[PDB]
């Protein structure tokens, strides 16, 4: 459940009736196979700073 | 900006400095290419519309590196429940005349989905307020971006510890050594969560800065999503000022 932990997402979270969960992200991401995991599809992604994403890649 | 410290070029990637004639006026946060989130009051005495401009990837006044990137203000959205000289639901949105270049000095601060916000961010303790504004009460204004941690308040222990309304929250210290002052409104409140960014205040404003006993005063933005992101999708209006009903 969402309300809980962000229901394990790290961006957004969708409650679906049973015990179903979806998670999403921003645009210029996309989610992984873990269903959980979002990762950058393009160069400057919103809430991300690109001199300390560089010095750490 | 009080009792904070001078941002890293290029680690505010999103602040926006607000110009009418060549002078500071506010500040903003990029949020799309085109699109940049502010405080309303900020144009409460606005003559000439034509004349505002907004610039991303500033950082010292005082020179130009070639990072910086203007442009002119199209229009100005406002919610019809703002009343000017007032502090409820103080938030603008503004349409720039042509998008900004995305570069490693400018980068939009990503504004979340409302129950993300509501359920998760709004409990993170601590998040960045940032802008030019002065440096003390009754102070100068800065020549660079300045940056401040301040934690988040929860409404009730806000008024214990000091109308603060449902469209607002309290974030910062009371003992007047840390706060946004003049200067600063319209800029961003900005939230970390799990390695990325997120919109969660505008710097609004008050009597004054960092006033002991009281504590900053910032818009709600959870409580604007929907209506930002209606008016994302909508068609430019002619004339720049444009109320917009709210909810
Ligand atoms: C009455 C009228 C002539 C006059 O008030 C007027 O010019 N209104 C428009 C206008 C346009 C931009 C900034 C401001 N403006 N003035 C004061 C503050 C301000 C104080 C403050 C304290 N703590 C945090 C943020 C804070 N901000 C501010 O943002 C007003
Ligand atoms: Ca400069
Ligand atoms: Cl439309
Ligand atoms: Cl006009």
């Amino acid at each position: 459940i969402c309300v809980n932990e962000n229901g394990g997402c790290e961006q957004y979270c969708s409650d679906h009736t049973g015990t179903k969960r979806s998670c999403r992200c921003h645009e210029g991401y996309s989610l992984l196979a873990d269903g959980v995991s979002c990762t950058p599809t393009v160069e400057y992604p919103c809430g991300k700073i690109p001199i300390l994403e560089k010095r750490n890649a | 900006i009080v009792g904070g410290k001078v941002c890293p070029k290029g680690e505010c990637p999103w602040q926006v400095l607000l110009l009418v004639n060549g002078a500071q006026l506010c500040g903003g946060t990029l949020i799309n290419t085109i699109w940049v989130v502010s405080a309303a009051h900020c144009f409460d005495k606005i003559k000439n519309w034509r004349n505002l401009i907004a610039v991303l990837g500033e950082h010292d006044l005082s020179e130009h590196d070639g990072d910086e990137q203007s442009r002119r203000v199209a229009q100005v959205i406002i919610p019809s429940t703002y009343v000017p000289g007032t502090t409820n639901h103080d938030i603008a949105l503004l349409r720039l005349h042509q998008p900004v270049v995305l570069t490693d000095h400018v980068v939009p601060l990503c504004l979340p989905e409302r129950t993300f916000s509501e359920r998760t961010l709004a409990f993170v303790r601590f998040s960045l307020v940032s802008g030019w504004g002065q440096l003390l009460d009754r102070g100068a204004t800065a020549l660079e971006l300045m940056v401040l941690n301040v934690p988040r308040l929860m409404t009730q222990d806000c008024l214990q510890q000091s109308n603060i309304t449902e469209y607002m929250f309290c974030a910062g210290y009371s003992d007047g050594s840390k706060d946004s002052c003049k200067g600063d409104s319209g800029g961003p409140h900005a939230t970390h969560y799990r390695g990325t960014w997120y919109l969660t205040g505008i710097v609004s404003w008050g009597q004054g800065c960092a006033t002991v006993g009281h504590f900053g005063v910032y818009t709600r933005v959870s409580q604007y999503i929907e209506w930002l992101q209606k008016l994302m999708r909508s068609e430019p209006r002619p004339g720049v000022l444009l109320r917009a009903p709210f909810p």
